[PDB]
């Protein structure tokens, strides 16, 4: 009755800011600041001592339908947190405001459906960190690609629609043929769960065929070489909000995913597989960086350059090693909160007043807007692997990690350190300097709302640079979990 | 030979009174942690630290 | 003899707010430049200079990485070394 | 439990009765009534469901 109540006062409450006030934004940006003090209370009452999932909760039992479920039999969807689960539940609560932030002035026309559709798409990949079946995993791993085909649908560039459709089509395809792993497990094991899996084991015949179905889903989403093909234009002509949900979150959502759902089953398989998967980071490393050279767009530059931190990521996912995983996870929140930062720069700072983002029309950023070009040159070499900043110890661990399990692929990825560097600063000294163009005409300077945001996602990324073991705390647990060394 | 001078501005600027205030309000809680502990024998913090028992 | 309905008195659509204005001269140059380089895949076409780079990057490179990669598993440690221990398993 | 069941299906009634005002190009509270008509029929639904698993529960527990 307490918890109904809540609910029925919250409605109202929603309803008359609704008959009262036109926007929502403010109850929105409410919500989730609220969300992220809660989510901040679980932190405190957090055991690190135990490897265990400690905050459970069961919905869609069948004794109980609507609501918790106390009973001896669970067939429901699972939900619960440990260390490895929680650190990017931080990574998306406290971005979740920021996007919500992000589109405060920008929306005029319909404003009550696109911030409904960035929260929604908020909630669903809160949701999804907290899963614990493999198929209460895969709902919410799907519900959010509604609400992004209608997202980049409606609002964007001149090129809404066909960036819409990759974000439904390749995204699905590769989804599918993980469903078909999925369904593979869920018959043969009769059980899927995040607790007990690591307990049962396969053939090696059948963990054969099974790793092949969810591993080319992670290849499409964590974009790999043969398919990283949505990427640039999902961004390039995307609107603001749904570019950082996406590149802060989604990317990570499959890194996590290879943690998740492949280390603690496929061990014996994943062993007879890393050399498939070094050619592939590799190869996506080298020659996606090397591709961001010739590029005449610039929101498709910070596009490809994620492509390329994500391939350096996963090769410290199978890594084997203890430091592997660390800076895997370590690269994956910093990346969250640099990346972000930079599709702000140019969608933001940059697409808002001119509404064209060609490369050639951009010089001399620095004598109009100083503080601008200050902005651009630290989150550029904040991207690059210029220490102190939390990318480089990502950068630095998970080449160490793919060092240990392979010398000679760890000495082509280690040049990944240059590749990085050749595009950022080239754009970087474009926007920064000559003489001011004859193309743009000046204006503002960046405003105070703008400057919150980037202020906020620098802060986030030195903390980490100088001290990355303000997270260890949670992940001591889930680094020693998936090393499989006999 | 003079500096030709531009207009004054002051010194205290709204950013720097708040990043000065957030950095040495942090440094001054850490140092008075550090200082609560050698009396009790914890953080005043982890008193408010109340997570379950392993068991 | 079918029309829709009298009781309908719609209206024209606008997008609401202020003219913002135009702070970018475009380019017709440009414009024309940057609509031919991102919308290049539909007039691509298959000569001997594709067939070489498809050769070389999808094909030639994957293989030769291939090979370095299957051939170099278990052989090396360095992780504990002394003068005269070889490094190499085999 | 039996009352979440039945407040959760007069959720579902609850959320039929609005999007059926709002596909009407009516606002949500045109008419507050049959709020209430929609969410006693589907909790009614929700009734007979609940009782028919208490009763396939039941059926199981007695092979035994
Ligand atoms: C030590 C501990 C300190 C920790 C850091 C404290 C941060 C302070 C924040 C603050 O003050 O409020 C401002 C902040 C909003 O910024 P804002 O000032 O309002 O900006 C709006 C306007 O722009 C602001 O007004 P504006 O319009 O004028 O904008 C101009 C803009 C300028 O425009 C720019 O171009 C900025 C350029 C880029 C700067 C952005 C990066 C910031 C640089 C950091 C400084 C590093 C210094 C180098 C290292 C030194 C090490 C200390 O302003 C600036 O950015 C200037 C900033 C520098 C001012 C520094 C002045 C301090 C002087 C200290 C004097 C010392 C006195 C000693 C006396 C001793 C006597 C005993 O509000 C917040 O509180 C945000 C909360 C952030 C808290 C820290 C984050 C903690 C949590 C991180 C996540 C946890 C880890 C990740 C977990 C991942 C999941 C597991
Ligand atoms: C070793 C040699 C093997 C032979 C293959 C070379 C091949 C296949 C390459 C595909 C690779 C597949 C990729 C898969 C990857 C592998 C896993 C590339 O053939 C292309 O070669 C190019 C360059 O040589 C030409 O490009 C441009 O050309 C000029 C236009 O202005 C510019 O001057 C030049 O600057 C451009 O470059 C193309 O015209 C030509 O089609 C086919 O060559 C052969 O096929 C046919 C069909 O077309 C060709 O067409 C003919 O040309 C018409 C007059 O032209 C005739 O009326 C007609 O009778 C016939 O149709 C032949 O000629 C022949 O050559
Ligand atoms: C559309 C896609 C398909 C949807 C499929 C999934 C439907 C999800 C529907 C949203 C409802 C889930 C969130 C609410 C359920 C959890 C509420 C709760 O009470 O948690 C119970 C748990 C332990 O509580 P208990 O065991 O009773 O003991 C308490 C002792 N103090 O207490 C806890 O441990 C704290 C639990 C924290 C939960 C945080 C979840 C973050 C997101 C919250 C908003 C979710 C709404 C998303 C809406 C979009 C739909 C995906
Ligand atoms: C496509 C898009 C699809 C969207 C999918 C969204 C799915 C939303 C389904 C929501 C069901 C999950 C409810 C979360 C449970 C939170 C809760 O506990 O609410 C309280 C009450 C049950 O509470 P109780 O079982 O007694 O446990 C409390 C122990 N401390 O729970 C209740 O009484 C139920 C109240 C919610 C009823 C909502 C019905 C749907 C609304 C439309
Ligand atoms: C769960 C259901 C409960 C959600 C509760 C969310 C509360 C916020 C709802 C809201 O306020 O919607 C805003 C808008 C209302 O319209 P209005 O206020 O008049 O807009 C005026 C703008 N100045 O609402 C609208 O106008 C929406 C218009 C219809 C949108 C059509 C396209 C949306 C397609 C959604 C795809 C759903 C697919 C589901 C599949 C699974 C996804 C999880
Ligand atoms: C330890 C981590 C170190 C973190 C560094 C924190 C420094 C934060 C403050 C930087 C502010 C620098 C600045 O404000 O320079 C503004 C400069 C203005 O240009 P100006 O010469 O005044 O001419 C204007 C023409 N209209 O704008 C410019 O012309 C661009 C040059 C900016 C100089 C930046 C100096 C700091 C760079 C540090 C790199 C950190 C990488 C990580
Ligand atoms: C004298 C005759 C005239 C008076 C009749 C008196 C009859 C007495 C009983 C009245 C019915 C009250 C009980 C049912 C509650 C329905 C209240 C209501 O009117 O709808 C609630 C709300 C719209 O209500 P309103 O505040 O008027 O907003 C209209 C403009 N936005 O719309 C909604 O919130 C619907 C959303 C439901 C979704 C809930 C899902 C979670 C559960
Ligand atoms: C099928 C799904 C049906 C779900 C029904 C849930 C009922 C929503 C209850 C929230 C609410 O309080 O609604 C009240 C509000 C009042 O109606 P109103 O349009 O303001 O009347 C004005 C008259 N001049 O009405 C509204 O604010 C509009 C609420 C409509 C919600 C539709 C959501 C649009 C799509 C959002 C993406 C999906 C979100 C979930 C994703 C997971």
């Amino acid at each position: 009755m307490f918890l109904t109540s809540i609910l029925l006062s919250s409605l109202y409450l929603f309803n008359r800011i609704l008959a009262w006030q036109g926007n929502v934004k403010h109850f929105y940006l409410f919500a989730s600041n609220l969300l992220l003090l809660f989510i901040v209370v679980l932190y405190i009452n957090f055991n690190t001592f135990s490897n265990s999932f400690q905050f459970n909760f069961e919905l869609f039992n069948s004794l109980n339908p609507f609501g918790l479920s106390n009973s001896d039999i669970s067939n429901g969807l699972l939900f619960g947190i440990d260390g490895l689960s929680l650190t990017f539940i931080l990574l998306t609560v406290l971005l979740i405001p920021l996007t919500l932030l992000g589109n405060w002035y920008n929306i005029n026309f319909n404003s009550n459906l696109y911030y409904t559709l960035v929260l929604a798409i908020g909630l669903v990949i809160l949701l999804n960190f907290w899963a614990l079946d493999y198929i209460s995993f895969y709902i919410l791993f799907e519900a959010t690609l509604p609400l992004l085909f209608i997202l980049i649908h409606i609002y964007g560039s001149s090129d809404s629609e066909r960036a819409s459709f990759y974000v439904l089509m390749f995204t699905l395809s590769g989804s599918l043929f993980m469903l078909l792993s999925i369904v593979v497990i869920s018959i043969v094991l009769n059980t899927t769960n995040f607790i007990n899996h690591n307990l049962f084991v396969l053939s090696l015949d059948l963990q054969t065929i099974i790793w092949l179905g969810l591993f080319i889903a992670i290849m499409v989403k964590t974009p790999l070489f043969p398919i990283h093909v949505w990427l640039p234009v999902v961004h390039s002509e995307s609107p603001l909000a749904g570019s950082m949900i996406l590149a802060g979150l989604i990317l990570k959502l499959a890194l996590y995913a290879i943690l998740r759902l492949l280390l603690p089953l496929l061990c014996e398989a994943q062993i007879l597989y890393t050399p498939m998967i070094y050619i592939i980071s590799l190869l996506t490393i080298i020659l996606t960086s090397l591709a961001t050279l010739r590029q005449i767009d610039l929101k498709v530059i910070i596009a490809y350059s994620s492509i390329s931190h994500m391939g350096i990521a996963i090769l410290g996912v199978c890594s084997n090693t203890s430091l592997g995983i660390y800076g895997s996870i370590v690269l994956g929140v910093a990346h969250g909160f640099v990346s972000p930062a930079l599709f702000l720069i140019v969608g933001g700072i940059l697409y808002d007043r001119y509404h064209i983002r060609i490369v050639n029309y951009y010089k001399g950023l620095t004598t109009y807007m100083p503080q601008l070009a200050t902005y651009i040159i630290i989150l550029s070499f904040a991207n690059i692997g210029t220490p102190l900043t939390g990318n480089f110890t990502g950068e630095f661990l998970s080449l160490q990690g793919g060092f240990i399990r392979n010398p000679i692929i760890g000495g082509i990825s280690c040049i990944s350190v240059l590749l990085a560097a050749i595009y950022q600063l080239k754009l970087t000294n474009k926007l920064t300097g000559g003489i001011s163009s004859i193309y743009m005409h000046r204006t503002n300077d960046v405003t105070i709302r703008e400057k919150f945001i980037m202020n906020i996602l620098i802060i986030s990324t030195l903390i980490i640079g100088i001290c990355p073991q303000i997270m260890y705390n949670l992940l001591y647990w889930t680094v020693n979990n998936y090393i499989y060394i006999i | 030979h003079g500096p030709e001078l531009t207009p004054a501005v002051p010194f205290f600027q709204p950013y720097v009174l708040k990043w000065a205030g957030v950095s040495l309000g942090l440094v001054a809680f850490y140092q008075f942690n550090s200082s609560y502990e050698a009396k009790n024998g914890h953080t005043w913090v982890e008193t408010f630290f109340h997570p379950k028992s392993r068991e | 003899e079918l029309k829709p309905s009298s009781a309908i008195q719609r209206g024209p659509l606008n997008k609401g707010g202020w003219d913002a204005p135009h702070a970018l001269h475009n380019d017709g140059a440009i414009d024309r430049y940057a609509h031919w380089r991102t919308f290049y895949q539909e007039r691509f076409k298959y000569t001997r200079a594709t067939g070489k780079s498809t050769l070389i990057f999808l094909v030639a490179f994957p293989a030769l990485i291939g090979y370095v990669a299957y051939q170099s598993e278990g052989l090396f440690e360095f992780a504990g070394k002394r003068r005269g221990e070889s490094v190499t398993t085999r | 439990a039996l009352f979440t069941s039945l407040v959760g299906a007069s959720g579902l009634g609850f959320a039929t009765k609005f999007l059926s005002n709002k596909i009407r190009l009516k606002p949500a509270g045109y008419y507050p009534l049959g709020y209430v008509f929609s969410g006693v029929a589907w909790a009614g639904l929700g009734l007979v469901l609940h009782n028919v698993h208490q009763h396939s529960l039941e059926v199981l527990e007695k092979k035994k």
